């Protein structure tokens, strides 16, 4: 009230609320350990027009690797901070691998325009992965200059997000196509890259891996190190089911799921429920005290 | 019978406005938090508050 | 085997009586009116049916808009698998269902899907009922995926349902069993469609092609092109649209009504 | 090289996009279709052989 002075009544001041006991962790089991290996270490690359994509599922994940080999740099990443990649588990694991000169690294955004960006590669704008490269001249430029490296540099209309286009057939820029003759008037949509190690650091060939998520709603497929814990019930505590963290109570159920079903939402969609995910019972989950506090004086 | 109507139908109003991302990534204040750096989570955040 | 000796005739046509229904998503919800938009069954059309009971073998070339939903007024077990592919000539990948009698092959192969994947042996005249023939193909190349499943032993009653996710990574199927009877050929009612698998398989996916045994006994007399029995079954194939949907939920927490705010102006009036 | 000024018009290349007697219009980075859909400023034509 902002007074040393107070009038008979009841006046409502604060709110009070029980704080949790403890955190809980509950999980399926354990994996194995991720092929990082075979995709940074790879003797080659694909080219960008024909860029190659890997499956990451069930496998335990990790960050000190990429930190322990070679220098990583240009690591940016959307949607995450790279450091907590670790304390988060995420399914849906994919990454794609290919290399360009150093120049269109610049390129490699979520949105962007360019003939890589139009032609060869686009990201989704709602794109919610991370983008690593780093200059290999020790490995892909050679005296005479690498050739394999090619791109695509014809198209009438850009590539949708996540897709890639091999077919190779003479571009007609001007009307009148040619047919196949390849004379003037016509172009090979496809260009190659000239890599001796003498153009300089703006025309370097770089090794580019995307990485890209997909939000945790599925059921998860990667990991990290850390443990479940035991259950305990009836007390106000932080659980963590298989990613699913909050604080609460929690109780054995009455409910009947079909096998397909995981928790309670309510008419305002919030959980009172897990599945046991390691023995499949329902628990409906339920905030614990709330109130507001009233005073009575003379 | 009109009265008691017309107040709970404000009330669910007010109830569902929670599940929106008013120009943000997320609606759950947890997720916000999570996989966002400080920086950016708070602006994130503020978006949520106003 | 290039197997004539069948008919031409237009194809089947009748109404879909809101028969589908595919529970979206794991949420355990009951006693609640969801409203959710969703790819679905336009209620009430004049879609079309495949009518293949001369002998009726109708197993045409069948595009792939977006999920099927194949009724079985039949007896007996004879639509098997399907292909899925875009030119099925091994010059690219396609994807291939085949259902056996023992275990499920959803080879992603670069294979010449040439003739009819037909089960003709059919050994009852000797007292085994025995069906085996693979020209569901001719070669299998690059084939990136392979499911030996749990081994199982293999009036008118297997309607099934089928949606099929033409987004990749999870081919979801949503579906149910239901004992059908009298021959009323497609009936009117209301039932749930559980999601089923999840197959990263990526690739372009355009045209499945019905998998199917033939009856090859001492009945059956000729040569192959003619000797075999057709056996009564009849299906019926549905596609879906981008609608949405309101449903009803009980407090048993099963799927019981829905309505679809996009027929007449008396139901949108309800889904607002 | 003459350096012809041109200016206070429009560029209308109609008749010489569509042109056959051209063998080397070596254009860079402006589309040949969009010459027309895409200004200038002051233009400076060097003509010579
Ligand atoms: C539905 O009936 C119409 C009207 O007779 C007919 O023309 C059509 O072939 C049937 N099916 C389709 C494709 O709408
Ligand atoms: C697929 O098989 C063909 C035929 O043997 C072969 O030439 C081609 O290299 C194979 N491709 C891959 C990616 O294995
Ligand atoms: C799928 O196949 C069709 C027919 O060949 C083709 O037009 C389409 O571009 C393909 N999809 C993609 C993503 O390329
Ligand atoms: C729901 O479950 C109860 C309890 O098993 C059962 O009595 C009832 O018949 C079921 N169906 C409905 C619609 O209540």
């Amino acid at each position: 009230l902002k007074s040393f002075t107070v009038e008979k009544g009841i006046y409502q001041t604060s709110n009070f609320r029980v704080q949790p006991t403890e955190s809980i962790v509950r999980f399926p089991n354990i994996t194995n350990l991720c092929p990082f290996g075979e995709v940074f270490n790879a003797t080659r690359f694909a080219s960008v027009y024909a860029w190659n994509r890997k499956r990451i599922s069930n496998c335990v994940a990790d960050y000190s690797v990429l930190y322990n080999s070679a220098s990583f740099s240009t690591f940016k990443c959307y949607g995450v901070s790279p450091t907590k990649l670790n304390d988060l588990c995420f399914t849906n694991v994919y990454a794609d691998s290919f290399v360009i000169r150093g120049d269109e690294v610049r390129q490699i955004a979520p949105g962007q325009t360019g003939n890589i960006a139009d032609y060869n590669y686009k990201l989704p704008d709602d794109f919610t992965g991370c983008v690593i490269a780093w200059n290999s001249n020790n490995l892909d430029s050679k005296v005479g200059g690498n050739y394999n490296y090619l791109y695509r540099l014809f198209r009438k209309s850009n590539l949708k997000p996540f897709e890639r286009d091999i077919s190779t057939e003479i571009y007609q820029a001007g009307s009148t196509p040619c047919n196949g003759v390849k004379g003037f008037n016509c172009y090979f949509p496809l260009q190659s890259y000239g890599f001796q190690p003498t153009y300089g650091v703006g025309y370097q060939p770089y090794r580019v891996v995307v990485l890209s998520f997909e939000l945790l709603h599925a059921p998860a497929t990667v990991c990290g190190p850390k443990k479940s814990t035991n259950l305990v019930k009836n007390k106000c505590v932080n659980f963590n089911f298989n990613g699913l963290t909050g604080t609460g109570v929690l109780t054995e159920s009455n409910k009947k799921f079909l096998p397909f079903q995981q928790f309670g939402r309510d008419i305002d969609d919030t959980t009172d429920a897990v599945r046991d995910p390691q023995t499949l019972e329902i628990l409906d989950i339920t905030p614990c005290s709330f109130g507001g506090v009233s005073v009575i004086t003379p | 019978q009109d009265v008691v109507n017309q107040n709970a139908q404000a009330l669910n109003t007010l109830v569902k406005q929670l599940s929106s991302n008013f120009g943000a990534i997320s609606s759950v204040l947890n997720d916000i938090l999570a996989r966002l750096d400080k920086v950016e989570a708070e602006v994130q955040i503020d978006r949520l508050i106003t | 085997v290039n197997l004539t000796t069948r008919t031409q005739l237009p194809p089947a046509y009748t109404n879909s009586f809101t028969r589908g229904v595919y529970y979206p998503d794991k949420v355990f919800r009951s006693s609640v009116l969801h409203s959710t938009q969703d790819l679905f069954l336009p209620f009430f059309s004049n879609v079309t049916w495949f009518h293949a009971i001369t002998k009726r073998f109708d197993n045409p070339v069948l595009p792939f808009n977006d999920g099927v939903y194949f009724a079985s007024t039949e007896k007996s077990n004879i639509i098997r698998g399907w292909i899925f592919g875009t030119t099925l000539d091994s010059k690219t990948q396609s994807l291939l269902i085949v259902n056996n009698a023992t275990n499920v092959v959803i080879k992603v192969c670069e294979f010449q899907f040439c003739n009819d994947p037909f089960l003709g042996v059919y050994h009852k005249n000797n007292k085994s009922w025995m069906e085996s023939e693979f020209r569901v193909y001719s070669s299998a190349n690059n084939c990136t995926f392979e499911y030996v499943s749990q081994p199982f032993l293999m009036n008118f009653k297997n309607l099934r349902e089928f949606v099929f996710k033409n987004i990749d990574g999870y081919f979801k199927i949503y579906s149910k069993h239901t004992p059908i009877n009298l021959v009323r050929d497609l009936p009117q009612g209301f039932s749930a469609l559980e999601p089923l698998v999840d197959l990263p398989i990526g690739i372009n996916i355009t045209r499945f092609q019905t998998l199917l045994a033939l009856h090859r006994s001492y009945l059956t007399p000729g040569d192959s092109s003619s000797g075999w029995t057709a056996g009564a079954a009849a299906y019926y194939v549905g596609y879906l649209q981008p609608r949405t949907f309101l449903l009803k939920y009980n407090e048993n927490g099963t799927i019981t009504d829905a309505v679809d705010c996009a027929l007449d102006p008396l139901s949108e009036t309800k889904c607002t």
